[PDB]
This record gives C-alpha cells, structure tokens and sequence, in this order.
DNA sequence: TATAATGGGAGCTGTCACGGATGC
DNA sequence: GCATCCGTGAGTCGAG
C-alpha cells in the first residue's frame, strides 16, 4: 500500500510472496502463536504461561510475557518479559514505609542487639531509636513524605507596595509559584498520557522544587 | 539530614534512596516472580534503566542492513545467539528475526499450462509424470524438433528450458515445452512454416529445476 | 547529582529514527485515531472514553487516573468494563481495538524517540526566566501537540512540523509564566515589541530614546503617555531579601513599615473618641440618645434608615427625624460649651 | 500549523575546625 | 582499627 492509489502494488494473477532486502533486521526474544481463528487478547496485554489468547482457547502461552498481535502475520507474538512492580521516587518510598510494621521490626531489632558483634549491636541500637521513637510518638512514617504541602499565609509573605509606587516581595512567592508550575503541568502531563522519560522529568523536577 | 530517618527505617543508604528519590534507579516493590541473570529478583532490589527494561518490557536488538544486501535469514525463523544474519551482521542474541522495510518483494506467480514434444520412440523413457531433474530422454545422436505448424513464434526461456508458443493473427495455434538439452534455433518474432526445425535436442535431456 | 546531565544521558538512550520508521510510526498512529474513529461509530461509545481505555491498557494499570474532560471515573473496574465490551466484538470489528493499540504504542515511541528535538530548540532559549529543564517540559508538550496532529500524508519529515509547536508551546510558556505578577500573552508581545522599538531606536541613536521617540517610532495610536502606561505596567516586583549592605546584616524589608495595623497613639485616640462621644451621649436623654447611636451605627456598626428607627421607636419618620434633629443640636450646642470633641476632628 | 532542523553549559580556585559516617 | 568525605559552625550595637 502507498500514498497514492496510482504508486500501490497489486497483484497480477495467482501467486506467493517473498521478502527480499530489509531495510533492517529485528532480533527479539520472542514466543511465536500463529492463530487462524478471531484472538481473545489485543496488543499490550501482559500473559503469564497457560493463558487462552487465540482460536477459543486451543492457542495458549508458553512463558511469561507481553502480547503484540500481528494481523499482517496472523500471528499473535510474546515478548518474554514479567509484571514486575518497580516504582521510583517518594511514592514508592511513601509505599514502604506504610508497609512498614513497627513492633515487627521493633523485635527484630532487639534480637539484633544479642548479636556479638559491636558494629551490629550500634546500627541496630540507632535503628532501634527511630522505630522506637515513631512507635511511642503515635507519628507514621509515612508522614515523611509529602501529599499535601502547606502554604504559608500571605502576609507572613507579603506582596507590599513601596514609597515609590513600586511592589516588593518575598522569595517564598517565586518558590512556591515554582512549585505550583511543574505541578500543574504534570497533572496537564498525567491526563494527557506522556511517556515515562517525560514523567520522570517532571517528577524529579517537582521533588527539587519541593526542596 | 544524617543519619537519614527515611533511610534509617527502610535500611537504605544515603547513595540508595538519593537515587530512588531522584529517579536515578528503580525499586521492586512486587517482584512478581522477575529473574535477572539467573537469580530471582527480592523485593527492594536495586534496578537500573537497562535491568527493569529488560525485565519488564523484554529484550531486543535493531541491526542494520547495507543497502544492496539480502539476508541470510528468513522473516520468523528462530536465531541463535554468535549465528550471522548477513554476510556482515552477526546476532548478539537468541530469538526470532524480523524484517524491517523491505526494500525488495518478489512475487513467484503460479503458471499451470500444457505443451506439446515430440521425440523418438527410442530415446524416451516412459514415465506417467515428470519431476523437476528427472531425465525426459536420451538421444544417440542429434535430433531436430520440428514445427508441428505454422506461424509468429513466441519465446519464453526460463531459468533453464524455455517455451515456444505459434500463434496465427493474434490467436495462438501450438504450445511446445523444450527442456534442458535442447538448444532454440529461433528467436523471438519469427516465422516458421511446418517441418523446419525449431530446436536442437543433444544428448541426455532432462527437466529444469523450475 | 546533575538533573539536565540525566535528563540528556535518558533521552541518549532512545535511538534516532530512520525516514522509514518514522514514517511508520506516524502511520500507524494516523489509522489508530481513524480505528478509535470507526470504532465509537460501532459501539457508540464515546470515543474520548474509548481512547483513555486503549491508551490504559497500552501503558498499563501503573498508570490509572480520573481524566477531567470524561464523564465517568477512569478507574480498573470500568475500564475493564469497556475493554471486556470491546473483547465481545465480532472479528472485523475486533479489528480495530489491535489497530488502536498499535497506534497508541507508535504514538509513545514517537515523542519518546523525538524527544532530543525538544532540547536543542529549547537550548537557545535560556536566559528568558524560565529554567532550563522547565523550557525544555513545555517543549516536549509541543512535541506531544505535534504528534497528535502530524500528517504523514504530506511527505514531510517529523522535524519541520514539530519544531513549529515546540517553538510555539516555548514561547507559550515564557510569556504566561516568568514574571511574579501575571501578565497576559498579549501585553506581554507589546511589551517586548516596545523593548526591541527602543533597543533599535537607541541602537540608531547612540542613546537612550525619550518617551516620544518610542512613541513616534511604534506608529500611530502611541503617544508618549501610552509608552510612559506601558512600561509602567511592565515593572517587576523587587526582592525583600535584597541586601543594602556589604554584610549579611541588613534586608530591604527591614527598612519597609507596616501601615495596615494602628499604631498604638492612633487606637487610644479612637478609644479616647469612643469614650468622649459616650460622654456626651449621655448627657442626652436615652431616647434620642439612642436614636442618634441607630442613625450613625455606633451600635450594630451600620446605620439605620428613618422608617427603621421609627418603626423601633414606635413613631413617625418625620418624629424619628426631629428627636435626631434635637439631638445634634443639643450635642452641637454642648460642643460649643466644653469643646471636648473639637481636638478629635483633626 | 508543514523545506529540514534530534545530548547544556559554566565552572572559579589563599578557612579550619571539625564533627560524626563511610572505606581497605 | 584509621585515612577520607560532606555538612555546619565561625562576637556585639551602630549605618547601610
Ligand atoms: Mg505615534
């Protein structure tokens, strides 16, 4: 097929057809399904081994991986790959430390201090300190991290006109306008679907804008 | 501020969670049965840009094709790893090859017809159909296959062998067949009345490969 | 350590298209618009609604959000509502959920293999007042307007069209972002037109242009008054922090007095004055006292009209009216006798 | 809205006096 | 166990 209906390649008469002289060629490691019947799964799906994806069912996956349906090949294609979760930044961190169990680690860190060891004994103690601090607080440590940022009030950052008729005003403005843009953009980013590399930008962009 | 309470309670090191933090490295939160290099992956592993797109996303390689060059290898056929997909690619990995933007498609077009030859009784070898290599005939001596009929002459040579087709006006009047062995004595556009010859069998005569 | 250094050695990892997958790419995102197209015309769903499911499970459940122009919550369940609607097509319908997610796919590789434009055009922006890696994000939203609008149809490469939105989304940014107090798009290209008039002008010159000079030279409609308005207009806010001195003693905003909140003489003066009209008040029968303190709203703090403290009092306007009239001339006539109240009129 | 355009620059240098963390 | 790195301190009022 082509741009012009005149430039297209029809065939003649009965025949096969024979690839010659890729432009390039493509090594993927890669379980391939042919399938001669309408396929249960589209292009993206993530399949672990013994899932139904083509022909009711009698087509199924070998390994672990992700679906790329080819309909020029008739071939349902997967690519070995896992679903595993791998995150990056104060969210995932944020998810650690909620899954954090303190008087599990509390304990832990106690049977840690019998050890012979002198080094182990100190970093177990100054774990322990922490753990033990949080615990008898009532603080979570997920409250390390930040959701919800706090704004001063205005007139402890105050925007003043002068003697001149000329306004002054406070660095906490143009941090907090900082903050607000990359902000704001990344919210426009997220709806919009932006790659991951552009995301990531952004959110590291708002972390030090943050700090 | 050190010793970090975010890194103390998770045991990261200050290096550890400024490159989570920071987006340098990724951490697994469930590893959901990942492997890398052989070993499992634990949770709160440490993965670079390469590791968690070679595990989450697979892995692949793009190689190149000098224009002009054909490939040792055909689209969908599985590749092992050091094995040469062109005369100068070699695969760094296993898996199934690729065509990308083909620069060439030939098209092998399906002909079934039905031709004539003629030849002499002792020569030939009765045989209810012939393959491709399997010998037609033998000949002691030069023969000379005659024009059955009159008119135009059409030739068609193929790999090895070729085609005579006669036609008066613009309808064709005879099909003859001339497999390997047999050496035209016409060209294309000629006229031949009966009896002339229009090829030169010698010696063995078999069918082409085609 | 280095974010810009990063960022480069991210984007260094994707590799350059060639014309072909280029080409293919734009392709397959084209037809994967005309798929989700043809596809709401089937279903008769929304084909933004559609779009945001395909794009979901593309990227994944890693990305899930409420998307403000739906109607509905973007959520697992409802999107695996719809894409289980969109599995129960029959085969040549079914089509076209592959040909989306094709063209979803295409579409990120598309910007995330485009993304080095972004940076060498926004490279030659520094200096404007936004941070390099800012011009660079809003470069790469042109990138991504560029892509959903691109047309592979016309045979032009990707570069010439996206740098047009990239440019355009840049120059967006620095004009509705840089300055403290919020100017818009507009105003802003008058103002720069008014710097590079001057910047010329005095270029010419060999000095700093006069009011009318700038005037003269933007053409009719300006004078020196609109000139003069429009810098005006233009002036940025100075930092608080600024130093005034050589060491780290002296800030301009300790040099800069609170005129909001009385000062402690003013308030005793307003106290004083309080208690003085009190004074005198009093020395009036409670009944017009009280009248007068309903018609100045010394009591609730607003005043009352005549029919209001007529109809309180039990009498007519005109009464109301006249008990206040012999009011302040009983006050008019004590203020005559101990001058009291004269010292507060200032 | 369409020739094509695809990895950034400035560092900035005569203080100790260190404290605790990190490293062969 | 002992060299080495990173962050945090380094006088007061006055005028400016
Ligand atoms: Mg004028």
């Amino acid at each position: 097929a082509a741009i012009d209906p005149e430039e297209e390649v029809i065939a003649e008469a009965e025949g096969v057809v024979h690839l010659h002289e890729p432009a390039s060629i493509l090594v993927v490691k890669a379980r391939v399904y042919p399938f001669e019947d309408d396929v249960e799964v589209s292009t993206g799906d993530r399949v672990a081994p013994g899932d139904v994806l083509a022909d009711g069912g009698k087509v199924k996956s070998d390994v672990y991986g992700r679906v790329e349906v080819d309909l020029v090949r008739n071939v349902v294609r997967v690519v070995e790959s896992y679903d595993i979760d791998a995150r990056m930044g104060a969210e995932a961190i944020q998810q650690l430390l909620k899954e954090l169990d303190l008087e599990a680690l509390e304990k832990e860190l106690l049977e840690e201090m019998k050890h012979p060891s002198r080094a182990r004994r100190a970093k177990a103690r100054k774990r322990l300190e922490v753990v033990r601090a949080f615990l008898d607080s009532g603080n979570r440590p997920e409250w390390m991290i930040l959701e919800a940022v706090p704004v001063l009030p205005p007139d402890l950052r105050p925007m003043v006109q002068v003697d001149g008729g000329r306004f002054a005003t406070s660095d906490l403005n143009d941090l907090y306008r900082r903050l607000i843009n990359r902000n704001n953009r990344l919210k426009k980013l997220l709806a919009q679907g932006a790659p991951e590399i552009i995301i990531r930008n952004e959110k590291r962009m708002l972390q030090e804008a943050v700090d | 501020d050190v010793p970090s309470k975010i890194g103390t309670l998770l045991d990261l090191s200050a290096t550890e969670l400024e490159q989570v933090l920071y987006f340098s490295k990724y951490i697994v939160l469930d590893p959901k049965g990942a492997i890398l290099n052989g070993v499992p992956v634990e949770k709160r592993q440490l993965l670079t840009d390469e590791e968690y797109r070679e595990l989450r996303y697979g892995k692949q390689e793009t190689y190149p094709l000098p224009p002009g060059v054909d490939a040792l290898v055909k689209d969908g056929e599985e590749v092992v790893k050091g094995q040469e997909l062109a005369p100068g690619v070699v695969s760094r990995l296993d898996g199934v090859a690729l065509y990308r933007f083909p620069r060439r498609v030939r098209v092998e077009y399906v002909k079934k017809e039905r031709a004539g030859l003629r030849l002499p009784l002792a020569a030939w070898v009765e045989k209810e159909a012939y393959k491709p290599g399997e010998i037609l005939a033998e000949l002691p001596e030069p023969y000379l296959f005659r024009a059955e009929e009159e008119g135009v002459v059409e030739l068609k040579e193929l790999e090895e062998g070729a085609f005579l087709v006669l036609r008066r006006e613009d309808e064709p009047v005879a099909t003859y067949f001339l497999p390997v062995g047999m050496t035209p004595l016409v060209v294309h556009g000629e006229i031949v009345e009966k009896g002339q010859p229009l090829a030169e069998a010698k010696g063995l005569l078999r069918m082409p490969r085609q | 350590s280095d974010p810009v250094r990063q960022y480069l050695h991210e984007i260094g990892q994707v590799p350059l298209l060639t014309l072909e997958e280029e080409v293919e790419l734009a392709r397959k995102v084209e037809e994967g618009m005309e798929a989700i197209k043809k596809l709401s015309e089937i279903t008769g769903l929304d084909p933004d609604l559609i779009r945001e499911v395909v794009r979901a499970k593309i990227l994944g459940s890693a990305r899930v959000r409420h998307i403000p122009g739906l109607k509905e919550t973007l959520d697992p369940k409802t999107v695996e509502e719809i894409d289980q609607k969109l599995k129960s097509l029959p085969k040549e319908h079914k089509r076209y959920l592959h040909i989306a997610r094709e063209g979803e796919a295409a579409r990120q590789h598309l910007i995330e293999a485009n993304l080095r434009l972004v940076v060498s055009i926004a490279k030659k922006y520094t200096g404007r007042g936004l941070s390099f890696l800012d011009l660079i994000q809003e470069g790469n939203q042109g990138l991504i307007r560029a892509v959903e609008k691109f047309e592979y149809k016309r045979r032009f490469k990707f570069s010439t069209y996206a740098t047009w939105w990239i440019r355009q989304a840049i120059n967006r940014a620095i004009a509705d972002q840089a300055r403290t107090i919020r100017i818009p798009v507009h105003m802003v290209e008058t103002i720069n037109k008014l710097s590079r008039t001057a910047r010329q002008l005095q270029q010419e010159l060999g000095r700093e242009p006069t009011y009318e000079e700038i005037a003269e030279a933007m053409g009719p409609g300006w004078d020196a008054k609109r000139v003069e308005e429009t810098l005006k207009i233009a002036q940025e806010p100075v930092s608080l922090e600024t130093p005034i001195g050589d060491e780290k003693d002296s800030f301009y905003g300790d040099f800069i007095p609170d005129e909001h909140l009385p000062s402690p003489v003013d308030a005793a003066t307003q106290s004083l004055l309080s208690e003085e009209l009190e004074k005198a008040l009093s020395k009036l029968s409670e009944r017009e006292a009280m009248v007068l303190k309903l018609r100045k709203g010394l009591i609730d703090g607003r005043e009352h009209t005549l029919e209001e403290v007529g109809a309180f009092f039990g009498v007519t306007r005109e009464r109301i009216r006249q008990i206040e009239n012999k009011a302040l001339r009983k006050l008019k006539y004590h203020e005559s006798r101990t001058r009291k109240l004269r010292d507060f009129l200032d």
